[PDB]
């Protein structure tokens, strides 16, 4: 199915994945799709940051739902 | 210090 | 060709906000603005606590607001997108770590674009110097100008290759 | 023939090419690869931009090489 | 006697974790150690679920251990006590804010003692440095040791002077 992925930066990323899918290889897909490392994403939806071992339907993520990314890019 | 920032 | 270059600001936990004063500014060098730049975070963070989640912050908006306003606290993907907005501009931020470009104000249209290296610790600020004696660094590029990201990308190679 | 691109978000891609595909032919070949707009890309050479109707016979590349692709985003 | 020494560790949100780390290795200095002290602290929240319940969490016990192991969230009053109980160790933190001192592990007979000194956001280590610089500093004291209490206390007392 089909899910979206709202940047800080701007953009919104669409990705195709299945309930099955762990945040792990939801992380993989952006790093695919958009370069970006896996360790330096932070996905949160529904008011929770979403834990690499779960499952887009453990956290209850559906077609058409949005995530929103984060990235770790602090310095100074 | 060593990595080390200060103000 | 004119060269892009790192001016080095000190690295005393405030790089991000000094790096991005000395580029919207037009190449100013002044690391006390960084309690003002912090200020003016807090007060866009408190204005919208339905964003600026406790989910996205990590913790309370409150709380956010009191560690980023500390002078020991370190700037990021919340701060640059702040700071994208109100000064207007693309912020693209050169990670050398694994040679990318995340660019803030991406979708926003506007007309102007400047450029900050990031290491993973610390930032500085990009500005193209020119080889004519009279002509000073420019640290603002066009929304239309990508050959700059292009130059950059290569400096990040360059500068992670040279950090190795 | 056969060459290089390189992104903004770090990737290295391969594509497959010859002297007469235009650009906007090259510029349509990373719809099929990546998904990506015509009127959303610009693709970069020697410092150059490079116009769609022109071909890369004129732009002098052919192997080993290397590219940059750089997204108009709207 | 004269006051307890700072070691200044990362604003980083993981402060607390880096102090304590930094006073119960007797001065090893490793930001680095804080993904794994999390990890030690949802383990034993999760260890058992009965005693650390929703009552103390805040929060379910699953949404906590996968809160406090995020790297952005900041350990308090149930980490200490947990950490406290693992290092086998009083942990006494020194509140500038406030003014005063909390002891964490004080009924339970530990044989020693360690210090940090905490501003309501930012937690810091404190030691017993010696002027033979070729001695390395203390950071772990006798339960016993009352002057410890004291050089650490005056820190609080001399920053509630600066406010005044
Ligand atoms: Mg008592």
């Amino acid at each position: 199915m089909q899910i979206f992925v709202k940047t800080l930066t701007g953009k919104t990323i669409t990705l195709e994945v299945e309930p099955s899918d762990t945040i792990e290889n939801v992380k993989a897909k952006i790093q695919d799709k958009e370069g970006i490392p896996p360790d330096q994403q932070r996905l949160i939806f529904a008011g929770k940051q979403l834990e690499d071992g779960r499952t887009l339907s453990d956290y209850n993520i559906q077609k058409e739902s949005t995530l929103h990314l984060v990235l770790r890019l602090r310095g100074g | 210090t060593l990595t080390g920032k200060t103000i | 060709g004119p060269v892009l270059t790192r001016t080095v600001v000190p690295a005393d936990n405030s790089a991000l906000f000094t790096s991005v004063y000395y580029v919207v500014e037009g190449g100013v060098l002044n690391p006390a603005c960084a309690p003002e730049m912090r200020r003016l975070i807090a007060q866009i963070v408190a204005s919208d606590p339905d964003f600026y989640s406790e989910a996205i912050l990590g913790k309370t908006n409150q709380e956010y607001c009191d560690w980023i306003k500390r002078d020991d606290t370190w700037g990021g993907a919340i701060e640059i997108s702040i700071l994208s907005k109100f000064y207007q501009c693309e912020i693209c931020v050169v990670d050398t770590q694994t040679v990318r470009i995340d660019r803030f104000g991406e979708d926003a249209g506007y007309t102007k674009r400047v450029l900050l290296i990031y290491d993973g610790i610390h930032y500085d600020p990009l500005q193209r110097n020119f080889p004519d004696p009279d002509t000073p660094p420019l640290t603002i590029f066009s929304s239309n100008d990508d050959i700059v990201l292009v130059q950059a990308l290569e400096l990040a190679d360059e500068a992670r290759r040279r950090r190795q």
